[PDB]
């Protein structure tokens, strides 16, 4: 079945370099857009990457432009979340998600399924 | 950079209650407004997309409307698996991502 | 209770006013047919039932003022009984008459904003005489009671004499149903009909208006596009171009969905652009929303803005202004006529409310004769005000 | 002679005017006697005196009756009940010609 797993969270210390990755099953990162979705402890959900298999759309968050780089590797069906120069703001617990392409009604279903969640703690 | 705010910050009801949560937008994001339902310790949930549009293997109980810019989330028949966090999202585009702040329901 | 009376002012107000509305409502109902009939000639549907509507109020206006005698002086009425039977028979013809043309003004209305092309024109012409000879067959036999049983009175031994509906029997249902036709099939039905004509049209306004704001909203920002460059104003622009793109494709037909899946996935392309930090490039992809807009949009666009200058018609405003007008004068009769009914079945049994009723009728069949009077001032709005020509001529 | 009858309907008795009228063959319908409606009893020629109208408030029911029954009085009655204010109707019951 469909299925997000995320995985390469810890505790670094702040500045430090993390490489989050969120596993996939049961569909392809090409037909869907990745997402990261973060959710601070006590806090609501923020919206912080995306990533496209696709030509290769990429995009951030302005709280997060200049130090985070999301990857897509298609052959191994997961996308990663390259994280450097943490600061105490980036202690989370980091959701992947998945979401279709304009043509249709994928796109419109939004983050129809999400991953577990991984935490980091800076 | 649209902003969502969700009036009610918490909701206080009982079982068999009907209860209403409203989500309000900076700019016309057309119907592209999606519900979660986010458990303590779990990734969210979605309830509702297209604003309007209740989605797989959710009860029939939660409902969706929008009047123009205000987007309404009700559930007509709480149940004891209602009290969760019901986060609000305007999904326009892809970069343009921006989620409400919760309605924690007791 | 039983001894009351308020015929000190009626006697006096109503047959003065009768005769303003009498010799006002032939003027203008002259100058109405004068100027359908010569000025815009019947080449419309429209026209045709105007016309007709014209006609039924000068029958109206030219049988019914005998009543204005008849309640000048007391009640007598001291002429032909073949009088009484056409002076009594007016009121259910005009009534059934002019509600009918006016459920067939509403239906063509409908027809002719929300199906443009389903109706043909040819075929709706001689479609339109033929409903009009029907209305005009169905108000004459919907008044042949009141021709059959109105007749002479004389009361008791004084010579006064009353134009009466004679009842053959006392425990009579031809009050009741006479008075209940005139309430369902008078006044019921053709509100409804028109009431869910007139909210279509307002269903399918509401479409038409819909897509073209939201596509106001689409090419104002396309031109913001062009005149700027800083690659942030060109973000917010296509972030209320895809908005109401989106907005736009749920009017409405897969044709139609379809052309505005390309119009959202070139917006996409710009923002994917944009968001690179390039402005040509954006504003370049952002031009080809033009190409695909004659390609599918443009036919429905036109589609909406014909609708929508079908509101600013002045034959649109003279018939709901029309519409509007037979209803609020004609209400104070069904109401008291259902009043009234109630009382013959013995469902509301209490004089005073009677004596209130009966005081009523006379002015409620005034006010209904206003409408007559008052139906040529409405074509006095655009394109017919021409009628000051032919005055002066 | 004898006496007629008119049971009227609750709505008719309270408001109407009920009263009869006479026809026979080579003449139209002729008044006869009134009561109620709110005015006084009124009578015809030939029948002021001898022809009497009644009134009962409880059976709705008005009765003339009539006792000499001479000359040419034999015709057909008919029982009327007219309210001339506002639209005038006139509810004409079954006729009885007597003897
Ligand atoms: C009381 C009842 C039993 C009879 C009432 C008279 C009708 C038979 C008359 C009165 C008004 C007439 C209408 C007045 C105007 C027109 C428009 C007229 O249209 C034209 O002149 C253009 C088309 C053509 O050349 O026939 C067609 C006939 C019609 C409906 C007339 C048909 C005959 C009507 C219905
Ligand atoms: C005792 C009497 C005087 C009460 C009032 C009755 C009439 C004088 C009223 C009732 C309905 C009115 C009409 C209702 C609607 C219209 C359409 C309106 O034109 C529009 O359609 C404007 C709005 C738009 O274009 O969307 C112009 C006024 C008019 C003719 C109104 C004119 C005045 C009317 C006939």
């Amino acid at each position: 079945e469909v299925q997000l797993v995320e995985s390469g969270g810890g505790l670094v210390q702040p500045g430090g370099s993390l490489r989050l990755s969120c596993a996939a099953s049961g569909f392809n990162v090409v037909d869907f857009s990745l997402h990261w979705v973060r959710q601070a402890p006590g806090k609501g959900l923020e919206w912080v990457a995306y990533i496209s298999s696709s030509s290769g759309s990429t995009s951030y968050a302005d709280s997060v432009k200049g130090r985070f780089t999301i990857s897509a590797d298609t052959s191994k069906n997961t996308a990663y979340l390259q994280m450097n120069s943490l600061r105490a703001e980036d202690t989370a617990v980091y959701y992947c998600a998945r979401w279709g392409y304009w043509p249709g009604e994928p796109w419109w279903k939004a983050f129809d399924y999400w991953g577990q969640g991984t935490l980091v703690t800076v | 950079d649209i902003q969502m705010t969700q009036s009610p910050s918490s909701l206080s009801a009982s079982v068999g209650d009907r209860v209403t949560i409203t989500c309000r937008a900076s700019q016309s994001v057309s119907s592209a407004v999606a519900w979660y339902q986010q458990k303590p310790g779990k990734a969210p949930k979605l309830l509702i997309y297209s604003a309007s549009s209740l989605y797989s293997g959710v009860p029939s109980r939660f409902s969706g409307s929008r009047s123009g810019t205000d987007f309404t989330l009700t559930i007509s028949s709480l149940q004891p698996e209602d009290f969760a966090t019901y986060y609000c999202q305007q999904y326009l585009y892809y970069s343009l991502v921006t989620f409400g702040q919760g309605t924690k329901v007791e | 209770c039983p001894k009351a009376g308020r015929h000190n002012y009626i006697f006096v107000m109503i047959p003065t006013l009768y005769s303003i509305i009498f010799v006002v409502g032939i003027f203008g109902n002259s100058l109405v047919v004068i100027v359908i009939y010569f000025y815009m000639k019947l080449k419309t549907v429209a026209s045709v039932f105007l016309l007709n509507l014209a006609l039924a109020d000068l029958c109206f206006l030219l049988t019914l003022p005998l009543w204005a005698v008849y309640t000048a002086m007391e009640y007598r009425w001291p002429f032909g009984n073949y009088l009484c039977k056409i002076a009594s028979a007016s009121v259910s013809f005009n009534l059934y008459a002019s509600v009918f043309l006016l459920t067939c003004l509403s239906i063509d209305r409908y027809l002719a904003i929300v199906h443009p092309m389903k109706s043909r024109l040819r075929r709706t012409m001689l479609v339109a005489k033929v409903t009009c000879i029907i209305i005009w067959l169905l108000a004459g036999l919907a008044s042949l009671p009141a021709i059959i049983h109105r007749n002479v009175f004389f009361i008791e031994n004084t010579n006064i004499t009353v134009c009466a509906f004679h009842y053959e029997s006392q425990n009579s249902t031809l009050p009741i149903g006479l008075g209940l036709t005139k309430n369902i099939l008078g006044f019921l039905f053709p509100f409804l009909i028109i009431l869910t004509s007139y909210t279509l049209i307002w269903k399918a306004l509401k479409k038409a208006y819909d897509l073209e704001d939201n596509w106001e909203t689409l090419n104002d920002n396309l031109k913001v596009i062009e005149k700027a460059d800083n690659a942030a104003q060109v973000k917010d622009a296509l972030t209320k171009m895809r908005a109401a793109a989106l907005d736009a494709q749920k009017a409405t037909m897969k044709d139609f969905r379809h052309g505005f899946d390309i119009l959202v996935g070139q917006i996409d392309d710009a923002l994917k652009l944009a968001n690179e930090g390039k402005v040509k490039e954006a504003q370049a992809a952002a031009e080809q929303l033009k190409t695909t807009r004659n390609a599918y949009i443009q036919k429905y666009l036109e589609r909406a803005r014909s609708t929508l200058d079908k509101l600013n018609d002045d034959i649109f405003k003279i018939i709901m202004a029309i519409v509007l007008f037979f209803f609020f004068s004609w209400i104070p009769h069904q109401i008291f006529t259902f009043l009234d009914v109630l009382i013959q079945l013995g469902i509301i049994r209490d004089c005073r409310i009677a004596d209130i009723v009966d005081t009523a009728m006379p002015i409620t069949i005034c006010i209904a004769y206003f409408n007559n009077c008052l139906n040529p001032l409405f074509y006095g709005f655009l394109g017919k005000k021409f009628k000051r020509y032919f005055l002066q001529l």
